[PDB]
RNA sequence: AAUUAUUAUUAUAAAUAUUAUUUUAAAAAUAUAAAAAUAUUGUUAAUAAAAUUAUCAAGUUUCAAAAGCGUUUAUUAAAU
């Protein structure tokens, strides 16, 4: 079933099993809590938690400060499909002093086809109150156009509008 | 029973109205001109259901609060009126 | 072409970093270029490196107002009109 | 609205009269039954710009006012457009809601005072001012005669050394006694109609002239 | 909300709807952005995630408020995963970073939250019809 | 249906939506919104931007004919031609965006 | 899926379009139940885990027998 290898990104929704579980959301808010309170969970991402195991070597102490993120540039260099070995961040660079840049892997390339897909999308709602807002705004304006010309031809034609009987039912403000 | 950019209105929404009913147009008094309004909360039922007394749904305990502000504490002036005309 | 360099993205979106820190200077505020924090290992500052290929949706932000975008660099197309606009930070000093 | 049905008789307020309605007397014998006093569903009353740019002039005037004696106020400008009371209340009940005006029981009395609230009151200052500046081109003295009044300007400035305060006391009641000769040979009859906005909410469309008698 | 207990919604959790006829709650016109501090729309729009941190006050006159671009973590910044954020001085940083931890990439959306906007997400929680004792209902 | 007899004749086109006649580019000029996008978002997405989309047979115009000439899916339905100039414009990322090197 | 059929193919993203396929003058069954006094299990192999509700849709308690929470083609002291 399209393993998930084939999505550029993995899906969002993961469908699982159980007979005896009937329910299509993946239960997020339980997968956070956990991973956000526990360090450990989430395999150390292996530089920012590398660097030491060489602070410790070459300083006879625990690094005892926080890692640099964005593992130096140089490190990784044979491996081809980090993602695991790192977290997802990309293959850190070169061994050289080039401003960093994207390695345009068929991953990145897919998120910047989503940050425009949705720029597109808050585009084309962004946009239709707008011109919601002169279809009915303007309807408005114009509806009342109607009810003064009609406001101006129910007073020469003297149709009160109020029914078959003279303003002397209403001047009692009764029902009658 | 609908709001604003910045203030209320009250009205009983019909069947053939349903479509206007989760967010209108209308002239916001708190300004001059035509503004959406939104739902803030219901207040009854425009017409009877079968086998049912007149206020079958029944406005709410919201809604209530909402008059009850409105009308309620009018002791600021039943001078000029009371009920009369 | 005679001199007028085939810009990357990458490099558009270098010279705007170099532009937004000639303007910084320009208004007479302090020019925090960005690529002078950067050093062997990224970003002295322990920070996470900011990739030059910027997306959309992450558009480098500075509190402080300045306007840099693609109708800016276009002009500085060539070797040249780099090498004097942005003279006083892609040269070193070496006093 | 009628002398003696839902109100008792010779209280036919003098303020704007409806257009069109026959003021008809009813015996001094009429009463409801305990029951009809209640139906009643009265006619609604316009609430809308005209009043409620008219009502705040007044309480622009009048900046504390005491609301007891709030309506004998409305009743002496040129142009009071209010049918009774009633429409003042419903008026009231609005520009209330508007955040235009505030009731604050006056602590010292036992009395609210229509303040007009900060929110909104450097709008009002200029809708005083618009109206004012479109009213004082009617008079047929402000233009034929401008020298009649020129007397005017130095006194009110040289009478805001001495009695200001004094001054228009007399100034209110000589008015209060002008305005009424003008509310016998001219009011401003209201001719409403209604009508549905595109939400089903039927309500009326107003406007107002003045009708000449003499 | 007051709603003393065993009356609140049961299924869904929350009651469609919170009517607040006690108090507006409109955006206010002195808005900025948490994150961006730029000036928001007014109310035309929803380009900006106003969170109403049931009554917050203190963020704005209502509670925080952010553009839908600018509502990232601002110290790692990629996105708020699941939508926790951490006001840090004025500058809303991730849960995650905000805490010490330094896994610094999501998988899915990296620099765009999932987010709801205009309180449409944040209408779940927080100050349903009976705010108070407001006992003014029954009482004469 | 004021017809007497119902078809596909005499069901009345709009029993609402009584407010017609909107000037679209006349309005996207007010808007400085690109006249030829607005036009499309007032028709199913399928038709304008490069979108799996359903087509009925009809729409697709047949084949020259002997009774008629070949009426292509375009020269009946011009306003339904996807523009893939705004499609590209809007929808799918250039090379330009991620040129790095 | 034999079809223009039960049928949102949920990879994504978004949030106010006045986007547009459903015959018709009756009572039986039946699918079905709005409404409505008493009665509360006397029905039945056995009531009570049995649609929705703005009247906001939830039975409480005791005893005896009974492990793990996963997993199964006649779904459990099955097999883990
Ligand atoms: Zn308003
Ligand atoms: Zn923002
Ligand atoms: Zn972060």
């Amino acid at each position: 079933r399209k393993a998930l290898q084939s999505y550029p990104v993995p899906p969002r929704a993961r469908n699982y099993e159980r007979r005896w579980s009937s329910s299509r959301t993946n239960p997020y808010n339980r997968m956070f809590w956990r991973t956000v309170l526990n360090e450990d969970f989430a395999r150390p991402s292996f530089w920012v938690s590398d660097f030491r195991h060489k602070y410790l070597a070459k300083h006879g102490m625990d690094y005892q400060g926080r890692v640099p993120a964005s593992p130096a540039p140089g490190m990784y260099q044979g491996f081809s499909d980090v993602h695991k070995i790192l977290a997802n961040h990309p293959k850190p660079q070169r061994e050289s002093r080039h401003l960093p840049v994207m390695p345009m892997t068929p991953r990145v390339v897919f998120e910047h086809a989503q940050e425009k897909r949705i720029d597109y999308a808050k585009k084309m709602h962004r946009d239709r109150r707008l011109v919601e807002q002169l279809r009915t705004h303007e309807f408005w304006g114009w509806y009342m156009k109607l009810q003064r010309v009609r406001g101006r031809w129910c007073k020469e034609h003297g149709v009160s509008s109020r029914g078959v009987y003279g303003p002397a039912v209403d001047a009692a403000e009764l029902w009658g | 029973n609908a709001c604003h950019v910045p203030g209320d209105q009250i009205f009983l929404v019909s069947n053939s109205f349903t479509r206007r009913l989760l967010t209108r147009t209308d002239h916001c008094p708190k300004c001059d001109r035509l503004s959406t309004f939104r739902f803030m909360s219901v207040s009854g039922m425009v017409g009877r259901m079968p086998y049912k007394p007149v206020d079958t749904p029944g406005p709410s305990y919201a809604t209530l609060y909402w008059r009850k502000q409105r009308s309620g504490k009018i002791a600021s002036q039943p001078l000029n009126e009371v009920c009369n005309k | 072409q005679v001199g007028t360099l085939v810009m990357s993205q990458a490099m558009r979106h270098a010279l705007m970093d170099l532009e937004r820190a000639v303007r910084r200077k320009e208004l007479g505020l302090e020019p925090n270029y960005l690529w002078d924090r950067w050093g062997p290992i990224g970003f002295i500052d322990g920070a996470r490196a900011d990739y030059l290929p910027r997306f959309e949706h992450n558009p480098y932000v500075d509190p402080d107002g300045v306007d840099v975008t693609e109708i800016d660099v276009l002009p500085f197309n060539t070797h040249e009109q780099i090498r004097e606009r942005y003279r006083d930070f892609i040269e070193p000093d070496t006093a | 609205f009628q002398a003696g049905v839902h109100t008792p008789h010779g209280s036919r307020y003098n303020a704007a009269r409806m257009k069109n309605w026959p003021v008809q007397e009813v015996p001094q014998n009429f009463n409801f039954t305990n029951e009809q006093r209640f139906k009643a569903k009265a006619v609604p009353r316009d609430t809308g710009k005209i009043p409620r740019d008219f009502l705040l002039s007044v309480l622009y005037r009048n900046q504390p006012c005491e609301v007891a004696s709030l309506w004998e106020h409305c009743l002496h400008d040129p142009q009071i457009v209010l049918d009774s009371k009633r429409h003042l209340r419903e008026v009231l009940q609005q520009a209330r809601a508007e955040g235009f005006v505030s009731f604050e029981k006056d602590a010292v009395t036992d009395r609210w005072v229509c303040h007009l609230t900060r929110e909104r009151f450097e709008e009002v200052r200029a809708l005083v001012g618009a109206r004012a500046e479109a009213q004082d081109l009617y008079s047929g003295l402000r233009g034929a005669s401008a020298t009649e009044t020129s007397a005017y300007s130095e006194s009110f400035r040289e009478m805001n050394e001495d009695t200001k305060r004094e001054h228009f006391r007399l100034l209110s009641e000589q008015v209060a006694d002008t305005t009424t000769h003008l509310r016998k040979f001219q009011r401003m009859e209201m001719d409403y109609l209604p009508y549905t906005d595109l939400n089903g909410k039927v309500n009326f469309m107003w406007w107002y002239e003045m009708s000449d008698t003499r | 909300t007051a709603v003393p207990h065993e009356e609140a919604r049961s299924r869904p959790h929350f009651p469609a709807y919170t009517e607040d006829v006690d108090q507006p709650m409109v955006v206010p016109d002195g808005v900025c952005c948490f994150n961006c501090d730029k000036p928001i729309d007014g109310d035309d729009i929803n380009s900006y995630v106003w969170v109403p941190s049931g009554n917050a006050r203190v963020p704005t006159t209502q509670g925080y408020f952010f553009h839908v671009k600018c509502f990232k973590c601002w110290n790692c910044k990629y996105r708020i995963i699941h939508n926790q954020f951490y006001s840090k001085d004025s500058r809303a940083w991730c849960l995650s970073c905000a805490l010490g931890r330094d896994i610094r990439v999501p998988t899915r959306r990296w620099h765009t939250s999932y987010v709801n906007t205009h309180r449409t997400g944040s209408r779940l929680t927080g100050q349903f019809f009976p705010r108070h004792r407001h006992q003014m209902e029954f009482l004469f | 249906y004021n017809s007497f007899e119902r078809g596909w004749k005499d069901k009345t086109v709009h029993p609402l939506d009584r407010r017609g006649r909107f000037n679209l580019d006349e309005a996207a000029a007010e808007l400085q919104l690109d006249e030829a996008y607005v036009a499309s978002l007032y028709k199913p997405l399928h038709y304008t931007y490069s979108m799996k989309g359903q087509r009925y047979p009809a729409e697709q115009g047949r084949t020259s004919r002997p009774g008629s000439l070949a009426a292509s899916r375009d020269r009946m339905f011009p306003l339904y031609r996807r523009n893939y100039k705004l499609n590209r414009e809007l929808r799918v990322l250039d090379h330009r965006r991620i040129s790095t090197d």
